[PDB]
């Protein structure tokens, strides 16, 4: 791609998400989602192979269906309220359709079935955009309509996302599908605390974006898309095994790491509202996520898989890749738990 | 409420269930998607013309234009699928199971 | 109402002439014909260029749809804003045409 | 009967969708969506949306379904039970809706719907020397500055996007 | 030529609009009595 | 009484299309230093009648169609659209006086490519389908400059009302402020009707070669109805005549003479030029007419504002 | 809810202005000049009361002052007015510009026999002021009392007592 | 700045005419003395009813009648 065209298209992706974040009219919400989808389609077809076209086709169909359900929710809101303010909705049918549309955009279960496919079909940078930046606009719309969201629906979507993202990653060896099922489980954790305390939703989103950006940046810096090529990292760059170790132990939520920070705070807000069974079962289900994280750490950091002979050639060349913000994101995704009361800046 | 809204919502649900149950062609899916858009256009239009809400009369045109651009993008994706397999059959798009 | 009558009359006269043109020479008993194209049986090769000119039509047609309320929009009292946005829409259609030019999109059907 | 005419068009509208949602072939489905666009345009025109109905013709039908039929004719090389069963299923469900809301003057599928003719919901005044819908669309250039900017930018970006993804390089 | 003639056409439009404006109070009074006539007839037949 | 008015619209359309074929053969005769038909009738006035009776008893060509239904629908759609383009035409009074008659005609002419597309797919010939796709791409290409030129002209009108376009041109023809729009408009209407030098359905297969003599004659007469109609619309749009409201036949005689001269100008352009190659009229549209059309659209937006010549809405 | 309060059919009886729209449009500028005061009293009452039932009598004054307008045309200048509205009436859009000599004869005859001056371009579209005796409505929308707002913030902003109070953090 | 202009007018007169007419359309309404009258004519066009004001007693600029001297005038439009 022309680098100017890449810059303009990424600015248009950012422009669509910012238009979702700043607008007060539902048509401009729908326009921001349309602009976001339209501009992110060339990011997914960056390498021009049939898997990228299949992934972009599946992504287009799911996001287009969600955009139509979003506009139907908007139009039913205009029926039953005669206005367009991006606020609570004035009909439970429009609220259900908008919650379904945003669950389709986030890829929350049972609308999750596109997320491990599309992330597999696209490069690591476009998968990073899809799993970090593409969550921000629907979580903003869910942030602003929470006086109308059905509790039973949002918690059903949450627990179904956490369980299916837990069981889905246990069978994987491809790293992008592992990050995609990790995405489904973490979006379940974000929407489970939305009606209780949306500041903890924003906290979980920020810590998730930091940890996912760290893991995709490590996968780009080591050029590894599979488990078994990630296991060659100790013979190529031994520091990267330490970094994937501490970041995967963070993403499982082990204290004293910072990925323990969101889910604990989520439990801290779900027991105030007299829900004990639900965050307990959520926390027990997150052990599955931690299990396949531990599988990746056993393959990469804590053991040494056998390498090949041609690795000895790559010993003579340092990494020329711009590992952008990788030490910053590595420090932030691990050593941030002593600064847990910083979360009040998200209120 | 009014009787024409029943038919326009039922049209949106019929085009929904057509778009949610693929047969073989991706073009038929795109036609169901644009039927969903057309019913949204009609429903928005009948409300805004009924309510005499003047500033939203430019709203359905916008709802047309973006979504037709969306349709263009969908057609382009279909063509790329058709330039890989020769057909736009949705069962050819199954490589991402593994 | 008069429009619907006129459409029905035009459609009925068209259907009547098509029925006459498909069934007046069927009354003859001419002969049965056995009758056993530049391409013989080769499948139609896809042209990327015909699809690109149709999509370029579709996108410029959407930009035209935006341009269509200008004879009404000239009547406004916010004329500086109206003129700025009219020139901006026609300029963005021109920038779309220029980008379609410079990346060789208008080639071999120029 | 003529007081129900928009309703009648809407019935045909729903019938037209059971045309292409059952998906016989994308070309007959294209034809069914064209007929659906024409009758939905008639529904729009009978409330006073003249400009919006001519946008359905010029831009949806004459603009976009032309490109759908054009792209479709460059595929699906020229020469079912599920289609026929789906079509009769949708038609019988729609005529049961018609029968219920005409025998009862009220129905409730998801929302409550009156069964009177939809002429009853109109306004009893005049708009003077202008169409209100024409002036609301004319306000796109005076009041709709941000909407014009984001729409024209999305169309320019859409041109760029189609030229990037249809190139293969 | 279009300058001179469209300025004349705007003046003729203002003359038509001021004829309309001068007629609107009579039409508004007749419209009010019209709709109250119809509502009183509907009320009496609802009563019977 | 209104049905009589519809019949006195659409039966003279068919008669004028019938004798336009004679006028074309005669005028193309004398421009080619020969005569046209003068044997069959006195001065050849029975040539269209004889040819209609010949074509309506010719053997049906009997194709194997991919679709029977669209093969029937394409002549029906062609004739229906070619007859409904006439009903808002103010000559001096339209049959249907509608507020948005210009946009109505632009819409109903945008729908005319489906007859070409459906007849191309309804044939089993792949080469006929390729010709249909080329003809549709040509027509939808020139519709872009139709819409933008037409918008730029109606910026001087004030509305989409076709009858207002007579009031607009009472002091001067609208070809004087808009002759570059008029000449690109005229060549774009020449390319809409697939008329020479843009007739690639006869340049070396047409989209409608599988039709029998009757239905192909119906396509042919829908095409000539479109030709006469677009010449009348161009006459109304740029050469608007004097109209005395107490004597409407003065306007009828005047627009009739101008529309006849413009149809003969179509006949005289096909007697003068070779065809374009297909990419060459694509080059003519996208790289020549469309940049000038966008530039003149900017000019005709900004020009009533800078001269204080904004036309009235009503 | 309540019962709607409609005026009786006797309260709606008035001597109508039974003339066609070309008669009204041909006399429109002199009607706006001569019948200014009851018309603007009625339209001020109509935009202030937002209820036609509260505006009936003024409306009757309109329907009383229009007739006295037309009788004074019928007593003096019936034939130039008749020729003029006939020429207006021929046009399907009822153009003023087609009928300037009949307008000139009617304006001449009215200016000589009644002294009425036809308003210039701009005058009938002016916003005028109306002296009334009816009171200004204190609640034309028939609205109830608004809810009291939430209590605002006041006072100095003290630091958080012993910090965040988040489980063990002392700041 | 002059050889390039004669070069592009020799090669591409369609595009030179296009950019020239577009440049005139951009810059010329800001240089025209009659752009003000377009605004003044569009605000002089009475689509709505001139809803009168209640005479409080102190409004010296608001007329009591259309034929009064005070109020907005259209002498500039009749004269130009
Ligand atoms: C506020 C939010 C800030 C968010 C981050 C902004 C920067 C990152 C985004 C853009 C980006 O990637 O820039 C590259 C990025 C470096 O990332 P990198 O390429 O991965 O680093 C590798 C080496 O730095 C490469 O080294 P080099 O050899 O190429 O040159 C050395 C380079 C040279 O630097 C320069 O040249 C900079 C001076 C010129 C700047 C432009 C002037 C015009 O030095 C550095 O860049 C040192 C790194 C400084 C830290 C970067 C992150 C800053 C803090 C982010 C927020 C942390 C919050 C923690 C809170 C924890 C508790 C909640 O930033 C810079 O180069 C400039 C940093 C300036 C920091 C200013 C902070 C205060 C702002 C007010
Ligand atoms: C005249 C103008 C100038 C005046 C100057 C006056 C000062 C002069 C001296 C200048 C230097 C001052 C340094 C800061 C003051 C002392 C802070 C302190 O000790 O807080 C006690 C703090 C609470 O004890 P305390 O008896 O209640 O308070 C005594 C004071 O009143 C403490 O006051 P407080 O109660 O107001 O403290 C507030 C609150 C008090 O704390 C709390 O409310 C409790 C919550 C604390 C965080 C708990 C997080 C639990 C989960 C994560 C566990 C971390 C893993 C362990 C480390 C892994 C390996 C690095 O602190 C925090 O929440 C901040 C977080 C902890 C950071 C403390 C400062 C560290 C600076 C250097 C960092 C180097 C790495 C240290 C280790 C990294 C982890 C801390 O102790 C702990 O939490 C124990 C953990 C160790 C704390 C860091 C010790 C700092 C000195 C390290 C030097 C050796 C470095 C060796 C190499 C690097 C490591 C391998
Ligand atoms: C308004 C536009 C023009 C309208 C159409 C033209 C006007 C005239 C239409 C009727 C003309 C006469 C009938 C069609 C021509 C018949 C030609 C022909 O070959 O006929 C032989 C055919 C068949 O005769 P045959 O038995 O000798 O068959 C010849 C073929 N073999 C021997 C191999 C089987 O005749 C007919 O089909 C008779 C048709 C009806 C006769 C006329 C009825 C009244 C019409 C009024
Ligand atoms: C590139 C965009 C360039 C043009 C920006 C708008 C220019 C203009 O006339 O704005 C006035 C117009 C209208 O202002 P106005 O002065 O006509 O407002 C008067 C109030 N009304 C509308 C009720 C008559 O827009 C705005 O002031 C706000 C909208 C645009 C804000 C800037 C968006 C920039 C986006 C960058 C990405
Ligand atoms: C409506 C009534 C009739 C209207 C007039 C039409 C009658 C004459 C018709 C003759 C027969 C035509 C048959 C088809 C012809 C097709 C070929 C053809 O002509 O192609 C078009 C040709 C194409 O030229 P070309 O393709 O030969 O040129 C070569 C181009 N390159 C280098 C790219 C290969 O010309 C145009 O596109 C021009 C269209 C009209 C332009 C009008 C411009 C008006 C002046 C503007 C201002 C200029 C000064 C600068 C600014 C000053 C400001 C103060
Ligand atoms: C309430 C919150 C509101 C919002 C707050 C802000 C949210 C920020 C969300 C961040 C989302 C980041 C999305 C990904 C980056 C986008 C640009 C991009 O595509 O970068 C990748 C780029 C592609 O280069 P390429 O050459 O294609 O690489 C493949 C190999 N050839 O280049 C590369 O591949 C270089 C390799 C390293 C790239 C690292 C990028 C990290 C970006 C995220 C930083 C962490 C988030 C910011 C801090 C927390 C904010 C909440
Ligand atoms: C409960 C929710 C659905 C309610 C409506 C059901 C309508 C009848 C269809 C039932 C399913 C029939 C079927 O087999 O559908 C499958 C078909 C796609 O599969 P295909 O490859 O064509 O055939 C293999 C056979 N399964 O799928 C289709 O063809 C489905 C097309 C559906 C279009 C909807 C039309 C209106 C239906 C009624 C209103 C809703
Ligand atoms: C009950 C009794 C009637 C039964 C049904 C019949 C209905 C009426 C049909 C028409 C009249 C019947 C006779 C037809 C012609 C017979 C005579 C004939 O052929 O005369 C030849 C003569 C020209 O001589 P020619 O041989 O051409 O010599 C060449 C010059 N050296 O030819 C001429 O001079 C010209 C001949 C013209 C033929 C008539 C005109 C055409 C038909 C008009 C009506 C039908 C079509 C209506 C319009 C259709 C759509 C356009
Ligand atoms: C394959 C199928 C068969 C194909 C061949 C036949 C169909 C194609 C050719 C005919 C196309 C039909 C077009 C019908 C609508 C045209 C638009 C229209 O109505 O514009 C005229 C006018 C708008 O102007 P305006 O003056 O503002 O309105 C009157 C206010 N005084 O508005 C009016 O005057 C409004 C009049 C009342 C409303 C008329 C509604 C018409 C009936 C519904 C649509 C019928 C066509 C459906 C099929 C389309 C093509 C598939
Ligand atoms: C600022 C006002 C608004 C401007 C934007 C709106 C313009 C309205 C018209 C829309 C035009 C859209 C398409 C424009 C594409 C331009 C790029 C281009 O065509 O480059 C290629 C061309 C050489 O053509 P080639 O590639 O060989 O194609 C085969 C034909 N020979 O290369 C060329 O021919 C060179 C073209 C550039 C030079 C043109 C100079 C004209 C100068 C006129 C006077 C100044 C007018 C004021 C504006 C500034 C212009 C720079
Ligand atoms: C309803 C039928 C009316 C009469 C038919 C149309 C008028 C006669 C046109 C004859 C004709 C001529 C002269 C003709 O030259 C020609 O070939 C190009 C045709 O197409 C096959 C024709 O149809």
């Amino acid at each position: 791609m022309n680098p100017i065209i890449l810059i303009i298209i990424l600015m248009t992706v950012m422009l669509g998400t910012i238009i979702v974040m700043i607008s007060t009219h539902w048509l401009l919400i729908w326009i921001g989602f349309e602009m976001n989808m339209l501009a992110i389609i060339p990011i997914m077809m960056k390498k021009h192979n049939p898997r990228a076209t299949e992934a972009s086709t599946k992504y287009f169909l799911t996001q287009s269906t969600a955009s139509m359900l979003l506009m139907m929710a908007i139009i039913i809101n205009l029926m039953f309220s005669g206005q367009w303010t991006v606020m609570k909705l004035f009909n439970p049918m429009a609220s259900m359709l908008m919650t379904m549309a945003l669950a389709m955009k986030l890829g929350m279960a049972p609308f999750h079935f596109w997320v491990p496919e599309v992330t597999q079909g696209i490069p690591l940078s476009s998968g990073l955009i899809l799993l970090t930046w593409q969550k921000l606009a629907p979580m903003s719309v869910l942030y602003q309509i929470l006086p109308s969201i059905n509790l039973d629906l949002i918690l059903t979507l949450s627990i179904l996302s956490i369980t299916i993202g837990g069981w889905g990653g246990l069978n994987q060896t491809q790293l992008r599908k592992i990050m995609a099922y990790s995405s489904i489980a973490h979006m379940g954790w974000m929407t489970a605390v939305l009606l209780y305390n949306p500041t903890m939703t924003l906290l979980n989103l920020i810590i998730y974006i930091i940890m996912t950006s760290t893991m995709f940046t490590l996968f780009m810096a080591n050029s590894t898309t599979t488990t078994l090529s990630l296991s060659h990292t100790w013979n190529k760059a031994p520091i990267m095994t330490i970094l994937v170790l501490i970041t995967l132990l963070s993403m499982g939520g082990l204290p004293p790491l910072s990925g323990f920070m969101p889910k604990w705070m989520i439990i801290q807000e779900m027991t105030k509202n007299d829900s004990i069974i639900l965050p307990t079962l959520m926390a027990i289900t997150a052990l599955l996520n931690l299990y396949f994280y531990m599988r990746l750490t056993y393959s990469t950091a804590l053991t040494m898989f056998p390498s090949t002979n041609n690795m000895k050639m790559k010993w003579q060349f340092p990494t020329t890749k711009r590992m952008t913000l990788l030490p910053t994101m590595t420090v932030l995704s691990t050593m941030l738990l002593p600064l847990t009361p910083i979360l009040s800046i998200l209120e | 409420m009014s009787l024409v809204y029943m038919n326009i919502m039922m049209a949106f649900t019929v085009s929904l269930t057509g778009l949610l149950m693929y047969r073989s062609h991706l073009m038929s899916s795109l036609l169901c998607l644009e039927g969903m858009m057309l019913s949204l256009f009609i429903l928005a239009t009948l409300m805004i013309l009924n309510s005499h809400f003047t500033l939203a009369s430019m709203m359905p045109i916008i709802l047309l234009v973006f979504a037709a651009c969306e349709a263009a993008l969908g057609l382009s994706l279909l063509v790329m699928v058709s330039n890989t397999y020769g057909t736009d059959y949705v069962q050819n798009l199954n490589l991402l199971q593994c | 109402m008069n429009l619907m009558i006129t459409l029905l009359t035009n459609f009925t006269l068209a259907t009547l002439l098509v029925t006459i043109a498909f069934w007046l020479p069927q009354l003859n008993v001419y002969s049965e014909k056995t009758s056993p194209d530049p391409m013989g049986s080769a499948r139609l090769p896809f042209s990327m260029k015909f699809f690109l000119v149709a999509i370029t039509f579709l996108l410029f047609d959407l930009e035209i749809a935006l341009l269509l309320p200008l004879p009404w929009a000239s009547q406004t009292t916010n004329l500086n804003t109206m003129l700025t946005m009219a020139l901006l829409l026609i300029f963005l259609l021109a920038v779309s045409l220029a980008y379609e030019w410079t990346q060789k999109g208008l080639e071999w059907t120029e | 009967m003529m007081t129900y005419i928009v309703f009648i068009l809407s019935i045909i509208f729903v019938m037209g969708f059971v045309g292409f949602s059952s998906k016989p072939s994308p070309i007959y489905g294209g034809l069914g969506l064209i007929v659906s666009g024409g009758v939905g345009c008639g529904i729009v025109l009978n409330f006073g949306g003249s400009f919006l109905g001519l946008m359905v013709f010029l831009i949806y039908l004459g603009g976009m379904m032309v490109v759908f039929g054009y792209t479709t004719a460059m595929a699906t090389e020229q020469y079912n039970k599920v289609v026929l069963g789906t079509f009769i299923t949708g038609l019988l469900m729609e005529f049961l809706m018609v029968y219920y809301v005409l025998k009862d003057k009220e129905v409730e599928i998801v929302f409550k719907f009156n069964g009177m003719g939809d002429w009853v919901i109109y306004d009893t005044g005049d708009s003077g020397f202008f169409s209100e819908e024409a002036m609301g669309i004319a306000a796109l250039y005076s009041y709709g500055t941000w909407l014009v900017i984001v729409t024209g930018w999305s169309l320019l970006i859409g041109v760029v996007v189609i030229m990037e993804i249809t190139r293969g390089n | 030529s279009m300058m001179r003639w469209n300025r004349e056409r705007r003046r003729l439009q203002i003359e038509d609009f001021e004829a309309r404006i001068a007629l609107m109070p009579l039409l508004q009074a007749e419209k009010d009595r019209r709709v109250l006539q119809m509502l009183r007839e509907n009320l009496e037949e609802e009563a019977t | 009484m209104f049905m009589i008015n519809v019949l006195t619209l659409i039966i003279p359309i068919l008669l004028a299309v019938a004798f336009l074929t004679l006028v074309e053969r005669k005028v193309l005769g004398y421009m080619q230093f020969r005569k046209g038909p003068n044997v069959v009738g006195p001065y050849g006035l029975l040539q269209p009648i004889a040819d209609a009776i010949k074509l309506f008893i010719k053997e049906p060509l009997r194709p194997a169609t991919s679709s029977i239904s669209m093969f029937i629908l394409a002549p029906i759609l062609a004739l229906t659209l070619a007859l409904t383009m006439w009903i808002p035409l103010p000559m001096p009074y339209p049959l249907i006086n509608m507020n948005l008659g210009v946009l109505f005609m632009l819409a109903m002419s945008s729908l005319a490519v489906y007859s070409i597309l459906w007849s191309g797919w309804a044939s089993n010939s792949k080469y006929a389908l390729i010709g249909a796709l080329r003809a549709v791409a040509q027509t939808i290409s020139y519709e872009v400059t139709l819409a933008i030129i037409l918008l730029s002209v109606l910026l001087m009108n004030g509305s989409f009302t076709l009858s207002t376009l007579i009031i607009t041109q009472e002091q001067v023809w609208l070809i004087f402020p808009a002759w570059p729009l008029a000449m690109m408009w005229f060549i774009s209407t020449l390319a809409e009707t697939n008329r020479a030098p843009f007739d690639l359905t006869e340049g070396e297969s047409g989209f409608n070669v599988e039709y029998a003599a009757g239905p192909f004659a119906l396509f042919f007469m829908a095409e000539y109805a479109n030709i006469i109609m677009m010449n009348i619309f161009t006459t109304t749009l740029f050469l608007g005549a004097f109209h005395n409201p107490y004597m409407p036949e003065l306007y009828t005689i005047n627009f009739t003479i101008k529309s006849l001269l413009l149809s003969i100008t179509f006949l005289w352009i096909r007697a003068s030029y070779p065809r374009f190659r297909y990419d060459q009229l694509m080059h003519l549209l996208w790289k020549n007419f469309l940049p000038l059309t966008l530039a003149l659209c900017m000019w005709h937006v900004s020009l009533p504002i800078l001269l204080s010549s904004i036309p009235p809405q009503t | 809810p309540g019962i709607v309060e409609l005026p009786s059919l006797e309260d709606l009886k008035v001597q109508e202005v039974k003339v066609s729209s070309s008669v009204l449009k041909a006399a429109a500028h002199h009607y706006g000049a001569q019948c200014d005061k009851p018309n603007k009293e009625f339209m001020l009452c109509r935009w202030e009361e937002k209820d036609p039932r509260r505006c009936l009598e003024e409306g009757k004054l309109v329907n009383q002052c229009a007739l006295e307008f037309f009788r004074q045309i019928k007593r003096h200048c019936a034939e130039p007015f008749t020729e003029y509205w006939t020429c207006i009436d021929y046009s399907g859009l009822q153009l003023f510009r087609r009928c300037r000599k009949e307008q000139a004869q009617f304006d001449k005859c009215v200016l000589d026999k009644l002294g009425w001056v036809r308003p210039d371009l701009g005058e009938l579209s002016k916003v005028t002021k109306v002296k009334t005796d009816r009171p200004l409505p204190e609640n034309p929308y028939h609205s109830r009392a608004r809810p009291e707002p939430n209590p605002e913030v006041e006072g100095d902003l003290k630091p958080a007592r012993h910090g965040s109070r988040l489980f063990f953090w002392t700041m | 700045v002059a050889a390039f202009l004669k070069n592009v007018w020799a090669k591409e007169p369609v595009l030179v005419a296009s950019f020239a007419i577009a440049g005139l359309a951009v810059i010329l309404p800001t240089l025209s003395p009659y752009t003000k009258y377009s605004l003044m004519i569009n605000r002089a066009t009475p689509y709505n009813y001139p809803v009168p004001l209640r005479d409080d007693g102190n409004m010296p600029d608001v007329p009591s009648h259309p034929q009064d001297p005070q109020g907005p005038s259209l002498e500039w439009l009749k004269r130009l």
